[PDB]
């Protein structure tokens, strides 16, 4: 999910 | 309400099925993400970072399938069911 991709990097 | 599960019974299966329509969908949901994580690890040495590695920080030499299940249980993935 977009939030996970944003949080990881 | 239960003692902490240990082994391949963690995370609990019911909490996983709470997020997928049926176990037949859950198996693919986990297998495809495991393949993606394995490809990311294989290309870690050198290559375009098109495949994003594990979201939840993995443990000491944790199998890609276990990481996939743990990050599915943590509500970090989205899947769309075919047909």
């Amino acid at each position: 999910t977009e939030e996970a991709r944003a949080a990881a990097y | 309400g239960y003692d902490t599960p240990l082994g391949i019974t963690n995370p609990p299966i019911d909490e996983l099925l709470d997020r997928v329509s049926s176990k037949y969908a859950l198996v693919i949901y986990a297998a495809k993400r495991a393949r993606q994580i394995n490809d990311y690890y294989n290309q870690l040495g050198e290559g375009i970072l098109e495949y994003v590695g594990p979201l939840v920080e993995p443990g000491l030499q944790e199998k890609p399938l276990s990481i996939a299940l743990r990050e599915i249980h943590a509500d970090l993935l989205e899947h769309t069911e075919g047909e």
